[PDB]
RNA sequence: AUUCAAUUGUCAGAGGUGAAAUUCUUGGAUUUAUUGAAGACUAACUACUGCGAAAGCAUUUGCCAAGGACGUUUUCAUUAAUCAAGAACGAAAGUUAGGGGAUCGAAGAUGAUCAGAUACCGUCGUAGUCUUAACCAUAAACUAUGCCGACUAGGGAUCGGGUGGUGUUUUUUUAAUGACCCACUCGGCACCUUACGAGAAAUCAAAGUCUUUGGGUUCUGGGGGGAGUAUGGUCGCAAGG
RNA sequence: CCGUAGGUGAACCUGCGGAAGGAUCAUUA
């Protein structure tokens, strides 16, 4: 949360100089094919601008929050990458009909389609439906799943 | 000739229970806890918080009436131990102390056949 | 013991379970001896539903000179089987005041010691504990039978 | 023990060991010349006969199995060799 | 010794050192041949004509009151088994065990073990192969041990 | 207005019972002026009051507690102690309450609290008053609670593997602000 | 036993603690009593011990095949011993796809605190822990001691089998056994004394039979780092081997 | 300490399973 106070505040200044611990520094700076690479590194590498200045341990590093702020939604790409970050070693399909992960999902997707009015069957997730496996389906539609997070792109 | 309450000594080690009822638990009588009796923190469990609980006890069974009284003692049982604190060592020593009639003394402890896992991990619990 | 019925003030109390005092199982079990566990599941002929925990145990005769008497797993097994058909023919042939009436004297275990006593020495019978697991349509008169 | 006979043991403490482990080795068996009383037959059975052998008449068995030595039948009369 | 395993046990048949027939014994050879062959026609494997001889009849052993073992006047008469008797048995206790993994797929002890009968079968083919009294062409299959055993 | 409580006599201290019973019953007979009785069969003993007796109705829960200290390997002396004060009471505890340990990690356990010539269980007795005997699985001290609050924190230092060095430092540490004040 | 649910009684706490603090309690919390459901687990009996190639294996009963040891006046007659290549198994944690998910619980969310005796503490807790199908092939996988064979010490034991007793007990009327005792006997788990002998010593019935140096055989090491690193190969979805 | 996994870290902590390469006193048969 140490860059999350200067990532989407009203009236972004014009520069940000600061000094951190070195190893945050490297989570800014990661690679998505590192084991240093993180959520917070997507963070910054979609809505901030930042690269590294004046090594002290201790680093500096440098930030700008990018005035024409692409249109995402930071809750639903933070649970997101919350949820398959936490679980980094393992995939993302059966990571999430956790015990309790596949309760806030649905409810989340309830809310989704509460201004939708999606009719939700009978035949909902346990053989071939919505809670088990139209999540599955969806993440197969897109390019992820089976490539874990530490190779998954924006 | 007397009539015998049926008592349940209750000892952890940050308080103690002196709880008691009639036959079969049909309603409770008498009822305190380590905590109501000294307001500091650090003697909840305190040997005299207990005797002094369980004189309360003794007298709440003085102004009802019962005069004998059948007990058994217990820890926590389970994953944690098996024999009772010293606190229901000194509630014995009370209840004896207050000339109320015993008539049993026993440990009814819940004993697991086979327990579960315990709240500390591998390494250890304590300090 | 369960109380069932009312009679003016006073109860009528009907049989439920035993159990020992779990310091007697403390001090009971030894640590150079062999313990069996022996149970069976119980209809009755008053058609009650019952579970019977007997334990038997080895003793030393009169004559040892081992500092442990312990018994192979096949004359374990041999008296598991003899205390499964003592138990099983013994509350076949009773109903629930035989049943207490041979609990008291302790003719159960009596009937163990000499019917085990040509396959193993056997000392400190009981059994250990009573349960009922099915209660039947509600009856009046023999309740008040059992009372009488 | 610095010296003894390996040669001429004493014939106690020499069959008081060991099958195999004697000078010559030498069995520890020998065999029962048994009459069962029903019929009066010699029948020559071995003292570790290891099968349910009956008598060629009646059907009665004159030794069980049993581990080592084979157990004789009660009321029942045997000789060496 | 006792391969495939870890036991050092000696328990085996002493031999008497009379290499001549007992004292005792009075039945003659002819006789003890002709009950060799009528206890052959019943198809019994050799170890249990010398067992039930040592018996019920009292013969010390096949090769001192007649001149041969107990093949050599079992195929004297040519009524000898086209495979050995416990090559035999080891096919037998083979698809025992097979049975009972094709039973049972998580047995793994029975699965080790079967490797161990395995090595056992292999050992004893080759060596009843070297000598020739096993045509050299045979080799085990599971299989065949299947049609041979049934 | 009799009273009888049963109690019962582990097998391991019958004989110690047998050779110093001469020591053990007089001093409670005449001083604390009780009753009692053996059943060497049933390894039970029966402590018996009298309204002949004098009134004291304490005392036969002390008594008690004195046949439950003897039941727990506990010497005479500790019972004069038990005699003269009244803060002094008794605990168990389990080796496998702190830390799973199996065979071998059991008899390390044990032998870390009993130690070179019971030399740290002689540092645990002299500097926090406390009494010390160990059971195959049971520890065993008393006193009070005070001085069996700071045995308790160094007996979970030391049946956690802590080295018993470290056990000497912080047991002169809560032993010098004991005597302190 | 634990957790949760239902019913029951009663009143200011319960919780956790070097200490406090958070958590939830008039809709009565903790606790008392009557039931129910879930999944793990097999305590005390448990060592002076058992089995398995090893990892590992503690409820009862039935079935399925397997194994050691012993007995054997059975059977085969060298069919053996050790092992590159190759193959089977391989604790925990990890990985895929299912079922379950009670307890515990790395991540995370939360509180703290107050001192340099100090953050171990708490409460939710996801993964997991459990099982099925398939992977993974590492440990202080330890007896830190290759496997087979012979010799060089006894004795107190014990486990499994066998032999013998005008031995004991168990009675019914003497047996039979079953259990116990004695003298052995093989084959295991271990103990205690030595020293003939070894070693640098601790110590050792093997770590002896080795300068008086040869029973057969498999693997590994050549001062300490650089470094299990670089690179190449190989297997694996990856972590990685 | 070892193996595995994770948060990290200027160091380091924690989850599960192993080892002692860690110190048996007293008591009794
Ligand atoms: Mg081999
Ligand atoms: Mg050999
Ligand atoms: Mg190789
Ligand atoms: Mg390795
Ligand atoms: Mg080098
Ligand atoms: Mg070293
Ligand atoms: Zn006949």
């Amino acid at each position: 949360p140490l860059v999350f106070k200067l990532i989407n505040q009203p009236r972004p200044p014009r520069v940000s100089i600061l000094m951190f611990q070195r190893e945050f520094a490297l989570r800014l700076l990661a690679r998505p094919g590192d084991s240093l690479y993180c959520r917070l590194s997507a963070n910054v590498q979609m809505w901030a601008n930042v690269t590294h200045i004046m090594k002290v341990e201790s680093s500096v590093v440098r930030l700008e929050i990018k005035n024409p702020r692409p249109q995402v939604d930071y809750n639903e790409w933070d649970g997101l990458l919350r949820i398959v970050f936490v679980r980094k070693n393992r995939t993302i399909s059966a990571g999430f009909k956790s015990t309790t992960v596949m309760d806030i999902l649905e409810k989340n997707y309830k809310t989704f389609l509460a201004m939708n009015n999606e009719m939700v069957d009978d035949t909902k997730g346990s053989m071939h439906d919505v809670v088990k496996e139209k999540i599955d389906t969806v993440l197969k539609e897109t390019d992820l799943g089976d490539k874990r997070a530490g190779k998954c792109d924006q | 000739s007397q009539v015998f309450g049926v008592a349940r000594i209750y000892a952890s080690f940050n308080d103690t229970f002196v709880h008691v009822t009639d036959l079969s638990g049909k309603e409770t009588i008498a009822r305190v806890t380590g905590g109501m009796k000294v307001k500091a923190d650090r003697d909840e469990s305190s040997p005299y918080a207990a005797m002094l609980a369980a004189q309360d006890v003794a007298a709440k069974c003085k102004e009802v009436g019962i005069t004998a009284v059948h007990v058994k003692i217990r820890a926590t049982g389970g994953t944690r131990t098996k024999t009772p604190g010293p606190g229901g060592q000194a509630a014995l020593r009370a209840l004896a102390r207050s000339g109320l009639r015993i008539g049993r003394i026993e440990d009814v402890t819940p004993v697991p056949s086979d327990s579960t896992r315990k709240k500390g991990g591998r390494r250890g619990r304590r300090l | 013991l369960r109380v069932d019925e009312v009679q003016g003030k006073n109860l009528l109390t009907n049989f439920h379970g035993m159990d020992f005092t779990t310091d007697k199982l403390r001090s009971m079990v030894r640590k150079w001896q062999t313990l069996i566990e022996a149970n069976v599941t119980v209809k009755t002929s008053d058609d009650y539903v019952l579970r019977i925990f007997a334990i038997a145990f080895t003793r030393k005769q009169a004559n040892q000179v081992k500092r442990h008497s312990y018994a192979q797993s096949s004359h374990i097994r041999a008296i598991r089987k003899v205390i499964s058909e003592i138990l099983t023919k013994e509350v076949q042939g009773s109903t629930l005041a035989q049943l207490t009436s041979k609990l008291i004297p302790e003719v159960i275990n009596k009937e163990i010691e000499n019917a085990t006593k040509d396959i193993f020495p056997l000392q400190n019978i009981h059994v250990r504990k009573v349960k009922l697991l099915k209660q039947p349509k509600f009856d009046v008169g023999a309740l008040m039978a059992l009372h009488g | 023990v610095l010296v003894q006979d390996l040669l001429h043991p004493t014939a106690a403490s020499e069959a008081r060991k060991h099958k195999l482990k004697t000078l010559v080795q030498g069995p520890r068996s020998y065999f029962l010349d048994v009459k069962c009383p029903g019929c009066l037959n010699i029948t020559t059975v071995f003292s570790h006969a290891q099968t349910a052998v009956t008598c060629e008449s009646c059907s009665t068995i004159l030794c069980t199995p049993t581990g080592g030595k084979a157990k004789l039948s009660e009321g029942t009369s045997f000789r060496r060799k | 010794g006792r391969m495939h395993s870890a036991g050092k046990g000696i328990s085996s048949s002493a031999i008497p050192y009379s290499r001549n027939a007992p004292a005792w014994f009075k039945l003659s050879s002819e006789s003890v041949i002709e009950q060799i062959v009528k206890y052959a026609r019943k198809g019994l494997t050799p170890s249990q004509i010398g067992v039930l001889l040592r018996d019920a009849h009292g013969v010390t052993q096949a090769r001192v009151i007649t001149g041969n073992k107990i093949m050599r006047i079992l195929k004297s008469n040519g009524l000898a088994p086209e495979i050995p008797e416990d090559l035999y048995y080891l096919i037998k206790k083979a698809v025992s065990v097979r049975k009972h993994l094709e039973r049972n797929r998580k047995d793994k002890d029975a699965k080790f073990r079967l490797i161990l009968i395995e090595s056992r079968i292999h050992r004893l083919a080759r060596y009843y192969r070297t000598v020739a009294v096993l045509p050299p062409n045979w080799k085990y299959e599971s299989a065949t041990a299947s049609a041979l055993v049934n | 207005k009799f009273e009888s409580r049963k109690i019962m006599v582990p097998p391991h201290r019958m004989t110690p019972l047998r050779n110093s019973w001469t020591k053990i019953y007089p001093p409670l007979v005449e001083h604390l002026k009780l009753q009692v009785r053996m059943n060497l069969k049933t390894k039970s003993v029966e402590l018996r009051t009298n309204p002949k007796f004098t009134t004291d109705p304490g005392a036969l829960q002390k008594g008690a507690d004195f046949i439950k200290a003897f039941t727990l390997g506990f010497d005479l002396d500790d019972s004069i102690a038990l005699l003269r004060l009244d803060d002094l009471y008794i605990e168990t505890f389990e080796v496998k309450d702190v830390k799973t340990l199996t065979g071998d990690h059991l008899s390390r356990a044990i032998g870390r609290i009993a130690g070179k010539d019971g030399k740290t269980k002689f540092a645990i007795e002299n500097a926090t008053r406390t009494r010390i005997v160990l059971a195959d699985s049971k520890i065993h001290i008393l006193g009070g609670f005070t001085h069996i609050r700071m045995a308790r924190e160094s007996v979970v230092s030391l049946i956690l593997g802590s080295p018993p060095g470290k056990v000497y430092g912080n047991l002169r540490t809560v032993a010098s602000r004991l005597k302190e004040r």
